[PDB]
RNA sequence: ACCCACUCGGCACCUUACGAGAAAUCAAAGUCUUUGGGUUCUGGGGGGAGUAUGGUCGCAAGGCUGAAACUUAAAGGAAUUGACGGAAGGGCACCACCAGGAGUGGAGCCUGCGGCUUAAUUUGACCAACACGGGGAAACUCACCAGGUCCAGACACAAUAAGGAUUGACAGAUUGAGAGCUCUUUCUUGAUUUUGUGGGUGGUGGUGCAUGGCCGUUCUUAGUUGGUGGAGUGAUUUGUCUGCUUAAUUGCGAUAACGAACGAGACCUUAACCUACUAAAUAGUGGUGCUAGCAUUUGCUGGUUAUCCACUUCUUAGAGGGACUAUCGGUUUCAAGCCGAUGGAAGUUUGAGGCAAUAACAGGUCUGUGAUGCCCUUAGACGUUCUGGGCCGCACGCGCGCUACACUGACGGAGCCAGCGAGUCUAACCUUGGCCGAGAGGUCUUGGUAAUCUUGUGAAACUCCGUCGUGCUGGGGAUAGAGCAUUGUAAUUAUUGCUCUUCAACGAGGAAUUCCUAGUAAGCGCAAGUCAUCAGCUUGCGUUGAUUACGUCCCUGCCCUUUGUACACAC
């Protein structure tokens, strides 16, 4: 184990199968370099990875460093993990809530029904035991449960009253190199937000041949 | 030259604890109303044995635990 | 016209600097820290930038004038040392060439490096790695891999614990396995021990770019230094050199240097000389000496200090002696030397080595070291071990070697001469002789702890005679097949050798490149390190034994003088 890009903190690994190799311990410097760079902005539409791993099953370097120096391993790294990442069929991750939303008897009626509205779910349909009170925590891909205030307020009477909070990431793959699925479809606001290819980048070009 | 970690094929092999018996000791000599004792166990024959041995029981022979011999109940 | 001697003015020039200057340098750049002759212009770190803009002049090109923002801690001058030059001159070197020799590269094979491959194909090294790590690895080696084992957890503390901390356990199973490793039924021992915490300990673990030491290279070249003195403000320099000469900073000689020192040399060892000294059954020789044989005019041999005596010329090894360039002629400026001849064992530093200067190189080595810091690990151990595998795997390139590609050969028979070693009783070593055996080898004994026994290491080229007869042939032995032996427990991924079967490329080699000037290269063999067996390796020893030249700096490097430099991490 090398570090943890970005920041060296970040769910990323740097995984070495390199066990006949010499020269790993001049370039464990300038390899822990980029790498935390190919993970603080990505390749699809540039933000943080998580939950990436890179296993350098092998490497080949020059004699000396200097070709094999800073000049020519940034450049060249940042198109190796541009690969493998890339291989494994990249996916999207979105952040939950923590919601406890207090409501009446059959508020959850309203609440389990607005809950899965924009691809969100349920984790479970708990509730206070002492009163009617109901809590539910949910999955919510932060879009979004703008507060649905008057929903809930529509079929139980006068005690509607929703509260949430905040929670983890939470993945599901949606396939995002076609600008045709759902989550493929979604980084398309972020990409012209950027600034740049509308197009996601293939593998091809990131990965060579023999 | 790198090393490498040593695979593990197999889960983690235990060392064997000692069966500590407990007073065991007074299951090996019986006494009668009189306070007559006598051995349960059978002594080895072989001189550098022991008066006490009391070689261990099993299922169809008998082994010493300290000469590590045979000894068969029948002969 | 010129010559001589003046004088004014001009371009200058040569020496010295008294003087000045940072110095180069200067006769003005002097009369300036002892600072003031008159007077105009310009400069105030480098870039930005002579830029923007404004202005003016110009047909324009552009000129003149002319910032700032921002940015930087140096830019720059002159010399010194070094480095480098596709700069010059001068020396040196068969790790360069001339004249040549032998090759390598081309065929095959051994072996090393890379690369491909795998479980590992452990690894370091890239003129100064690549038959190197003494590295010719079955196990070990061994550092890797698939596995199985021990604690080799010192010491202190806490905990457990004689109502037992504990270790061992025959049989089955598990298990590569006759590891009670652990399970299956329960005996042996007894605070030895078990768990944790600190501390170690061990590690062919990493770090040679943290190091010591060692070694190699620069550099086998002749170079390095300080004392005093001289020049400079100083770094530095002279000394330590123009020339000649030497293998040489070896000397002659010239000198702002003198006297020195280390390296070279000197030193020592080896080799050749010594009919001279000393000797000797562990060396030999002479004795119609001892005895016997041979052939018979008498020569050759066997036991001859143990069957005798005399000796050291051969052998050995102590002390020495011998050449120091000795004598004669030539050369140079007498000279250092050099060249030739004579004599001489020896006339090339007599030969050949050993040790070999300051300074370094991030040369390599932590994988030689119980040399060694730090870091990694330390019980499911990277420590220690046992089994098996790997280091040797193979489309490929290169290196070092061996075999050869033939008649100055091969084959067969015969003649048949060394040295340098080594060798077991603190044990299976070296083995003679006889026997078995085609061989490989086995065998009984002998001798040797060693000038004695192997051993006159009877080795091979070589010599003679015969076969082959220009046919990739009888050269060649590559790959492969079958059997017999030794060593090792173990020969399979052939250990090796031996027997027979096969005779592949290879008709002498393109660029290129290696090494080498006399007992020399090269042909040839032997010994030894390795080692239980394995020598195509290597150190030494010898056997046969050339050609060519006694030089040059053209090529390649190195060194010196000058020179240039904006480099100093030094092209």
């Amino acid at each position: 184990i090398w570090c943890f890009g970005p920041d060296g903190n970040g769910p990323n690994l740097v995984i070495d199968q390199t066990k006949a190799v010499q020269y790993l311990h001049e370039i464990k410097d300038s390899v822990v370099a980029a790498f935390q760079w190919a993970t603080k902005e990505g390749p699809i539409f540039g933000e943080e990875m998580r939950s990436v791993r890179v296993n350098i099953l092998d490497v080949t370097l020059h004699a000396d460093a200097i070709h094999r120096g800073g000049g020519q391993i940034i450049p060249t790294m940042r198109r190796a993990t541009y690969a493998g990442f890339l291989l494994a069929d990249p996916k999207i991750q979105e952040p939950v809530f923590l919601v406890e939303i207090q409501c009446p008897e059959q508020a959850v009626g309203g609440i389990y029904s607005v809950l899965n509205k924009k691809r969100g779910q349920v984790v479970s349909e708990e509730q206070r035991p002492g009163t009617p009170l109901f809590t539910v925590k949910a999955y919510l891909p932060v879009n979004e449960s703008f507060g649905f205030t008057g929903e809930l307020r529509q079929a139980t009477g006068g005690q509607a009253f929703p509260q949430m909070v905040f929670d983890h990431w939470s993945t599901l793959g949606s396939d995002p190199l076609d600008p045709t699925s759902k989550a493929g479809e979604i980084v398309l606001a972020a990409r012209k937000r950027h600034g740049m290819k509308e197009e996601v980048p293939g593998w091809q070009e990131y990965y060579d041949k023999l | 030259k790198k090393r490498k970690k040593k695979v593990y094929t197999t889960p983690k092999k235990i060392k064997h604890k000692h069966k500590k018996v407990k007073l065991a000791v007074l299951s090996y000599y019986k006494v009668d109303a009189e306070g007559k004792v006598t051995k349960l166990r059978r002594e080895c024959s072989n001189p550098t044995c022991g008066a006490g041995v009391f070689l261990a029981n099993h299922k169809d022979r008998l082994y010493c635990g300290k000469c590590h011999s045979v000894y068969k109940v029948n002969a």
